[PDB]
């Protein structure tokens, strides 16, 4: 589409030779800065060459702006059961004189317990007491070594992704376009690099702006059913029983299994019970809808209306009324880069064939060019008022973009030069005002707003009263001459019509 | 004339958003037939719609499409968008009898503040208080002179 | 539900064996016990008990 | 930046990591960052600080 915003930071830098023979660069650096455009535009980064008549551009494209956060961890939680059994055993021996741990022994394993498995898990080696006599199963009156073993399980193998983060800063996506060829996408944060590739290390800056009622809020998500919800979640393994933040392990393969060697578990997650050599387990864990402030995929807490964004990397989003943010301009870093350039520009020359649009507004105004040349894409548009640049095809071909103006009535002379050729051009054409758009009930923003245009907000005498009498030379002072006296007549018209009241008003009452 | 409307054929719709040139929305019910709209007169002009979304069990869809919507369509009473368009005039009937009323409103005023300009004032009531002063000070000159016969 | 207590917060459950008599009196803990109250010299099992 | 010469206290530099990635991110901020940031021409208070 269109582009707007120019910068031309660092023309004329480059160090190269003669080029692989007849024209060719080696590498381009140097720092510019891209100001905030509105969503669905884009910003070109045109290069100029001391050599070469023109260069190629590099656009950017942004879709959506929302509110999203940081990633300080990342951890899977699964879903847990009460497993445990026990032994009933004799002394008949010197092995269970007084107590089972003569001082400090936890191995309660005597190479008998199903603990040596890949499927047992978590566990804590605990013993009690049990019962003794004919009916309890012994012959001698003395206490019975009886041992116990509970652990945890995942019949079903819910799976569980949980991030914790409590900052909140805006972001955006961007679609950029190399001057190569090559168009990739990626999601830059607010301060964060964002994996820059081939040099380009483009990123976001914000207003930092503050939240209402956001203090512990997380992004946990679901893998199975793609069920999201906002919970407050626990911390790094350092945390409390109480709350989310139960057994947990390392990777997502180590979640349908709770063994050990990469799960976490502090104490106290588990019970053990017994009455009469029973050593029963009870439940305690709760699961992820217990928690107190659990939300769903729709959530309106505040004036943000958190919604589910269907995008890579992130599944949270939102987006409150119109906000007009003061600033969203971006930071651009080269480090290093190629870019061929022709040089071999011929002679070129468009012309101007439709124009429309609104007022000075958010869309602007939209003129299609017309082009015809030989070479591929050299073309630099350069006009007053605003500056737009864009690329064409080989051959004659149909283009359309759009300008910034700042008046109804378009009747001017631009410059217009495809390379090293240059020409002249003319718009003329009839151009209308739209305001900023109204709320209607039953829609909700999507992503966030820019700026809408409010400045004048005044009636331009120019523009209005110009189709009401007419257009010409000098028949306007004949029509004002005429809407005068009709009115001086509807005047006397209307104060004969008042008289005629008043006088059948007063009498004949 | 509202908006946009979304026909699903295979499931019902989940969860989508949709896009526009300067704006963007993002509504769902769970029906076949869901209608989504921007805002009032907020799509006028050549457009074109990208809807992007999910469906239920895991399947996107991708559409685009380009509608034609209207372009001299105002549609106001009482806005800043009435004394600020005056080319396409929806309404017709309505300029001149606006000018006219407002001419008639000044000729009326003007006939009404005559009557006064031409025919109980400042004039005659500052001097009441004018002469009420220099009583005041003849009052204070007399107990002067009367504390120097004294 | 949780239903709260009114004046229940030391209380247990002994129980006699033999005759079969029950009462409601604050008991001792495990082992780690103060000597003043209940909580007097005990044992594992209940052939235990006897002697 | 090498050692022996270069001192630095602690936490000048975050570490992210979501799946086998381990970016960093920047914390330095730069010379144009803090308050109270005069430049050449210096009219603070009644001393005029010239170069
Ligand atoms: C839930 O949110 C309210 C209001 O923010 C807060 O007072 C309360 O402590 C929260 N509950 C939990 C368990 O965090
Ligand atoms: C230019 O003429 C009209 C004006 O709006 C437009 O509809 C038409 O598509 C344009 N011509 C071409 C060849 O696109
Ligand atoms: C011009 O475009 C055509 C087709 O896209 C391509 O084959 C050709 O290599 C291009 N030439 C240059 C100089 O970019
Ligand atoms: C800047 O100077 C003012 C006044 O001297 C002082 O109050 C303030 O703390 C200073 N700021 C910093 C960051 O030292």
């Amino acid at each position: 589409e269109s582009c707007d915003e120019m910068v031309h930071a660092d023309s004329k830098l480059v160090s190269c030779r003669q080029g692989s023979g007849n024209m060719k660069e080696c590498v381009t650096t140097g720092r510019a800065l891209l100001p905030a455009v509105n969503p669905g535009q884009e910003a070109c980064l045109h290069f100029t060459a001391p050599g070469s008549p023109d260069s190629k551009c590099l656009k950017i494209k942004v879709k959506r702006i929302n509110l999203k956060c940081k990633k300080s961890s990342s951890y899977f939680v699964p879903d847990a059961r009460s497993r445990c059994t026990s032994v009933r055993r004799c002394r008949w021996a010197g092995d269970c004189q007084s107590g089972c741990p003569p001082h400090s022994t936890s191995n309660s394993f005597s190479d008998d317990w199903a603990g040596k498995m890949d499927r047992a898990g978590l566990g804590f080696s605990g013993c009690s007491d049990g019962c003794g006599g004919a009916a309890c199963g012994c012959f001698n009156a003395a206490p019975s070594c009886i041992f116990w073993r509970k652990w945890v399980e995942n019949p079903h193998g819910i799976i569980w992704k949980v991030s914790p983060c409590a900052a909140w800063v805006p972001s955006a996506v961007i679609e950029l376009t190399m001057p190569s060829g090559e168009v990739r996408t990626f999601h830059p944060m607010s301060g964060i690099p964002t994996q820059v590739f081939k040099g380009v290390s483009v990123t976001y800056l914000g207003s930092d702006m503050e939240v209402s009622g956001l203090t512990d809020l997380c992004e946990i998500e679901e893998l199975k059913s793609k069920k999201l919800a906002l919970a407050p979640c626990n911390q790094a393994g350092m945390g409390v029983v109480g709350k989310v933040g139960e057994i947990q392990c390392s990777s997502e393969e180590s979640a349908r299994t709770i063994k050990k060697d990469g799960c976490i578990w502090n104490a106290d997650l588990v019970g053990i019970e017994l009455r009469v050599d029973d050593a029963v387990c009870y439940s305690k864990i709760t699961s992820v809808e217990a928690v107190a402030n659990y939300s769903a995929i729709p959530t309106t807490i505040g004036g943000l209306r958190f919604e589910r964004s269907h995008d890579s990397l992130g599944k949270i989003s939102g987006s409150p009324l119109d906000i007009t943010a003061i600033r969203g301009s971006f930071s651009v870093n080269y480090r290093g880069l190629r870019l061929s350039l022709s040089e071999i520009t011929a002679t070129c020359t468009g012309e101007v064939t439709n124009v429309s649009g609104c007022y000075s507004c958010m869309t602007g105004a939209k003129v299609s060019i017309k082009l015809h040349s030989s070479k591929n894409s050299t073309a630099h548009v350069r006009c007053k008022g605003d500056e737009t640049a864009f690329s064409v095809l080989e051959g004659v071909h149909s283009y359309t973009v759009s300008l910034s103006f700042d008046h109804a009535v378009v009747d001017e002379q631009c410059q217009l030069n495809c390379g090293g050729h240059e020409s002249q051009v003319t718009l003329k054409g009839n151009l209308i005002f739209l305001d900023v758009p109204k709320f209607v009930d039953g829609s909700y923003m999507q992503t966030y707003h820019s700026s809408v245009p409010t400045g004048a907000n005044i009636p331009s005498p120019t523009d209005w009263l110009n189709a009401l009498f007419g257009n010409g030379l000098s028949r306007w002072i004949l029509g004002v001459i005429g809407v005068l006296l009709g009115g001086l007549a509807l005047f006397f018209l209307i104060m004969s019509l008042f008289k005629l009241g008043t006088k059948q008003v007063f009498r004949s009452r | 004339n509202g908006g946009v409307r979304l026909i699903t054929l295979t499931s019902e719709l989940k969860s989508a958003t949709v896009c526009a040139s300067h704006f963007c929305s993002s509504a769902t019910s769970g029906k076949k037939s869901t209608e989504i709209q921007f805002h009032s007169g907020s799509l006028v002009g050549r457009t074109a719609i990208h809807v992007k979304g999910a469906l239920v069990d895991g399947t996107e869809f991708t559409f685009e499409g380009s509608c034609m919507f209207p372009d001299g369509c105002d549609a106001v009473d009482c806005t800043f968008c009435r004394e600020f368009l005056k080319n396409p005039q929806c309404y017709p009937a309505k300029k001149w009898l606006f000018i006219i009323i407002v001419i008639l409103l000044g000729y009326a005023g003007l006939m009404l503040l005559t009557n006064v300009l031409k025919a109980w004032g400042s004039w005659v009531i500052a001097p009441v208080k004018l002469i009420f002063a220099i009583i005041k000070k003849l009052m204070r000159t007399v107990s002067c002179l009367m504390g120097k016969l004294m």
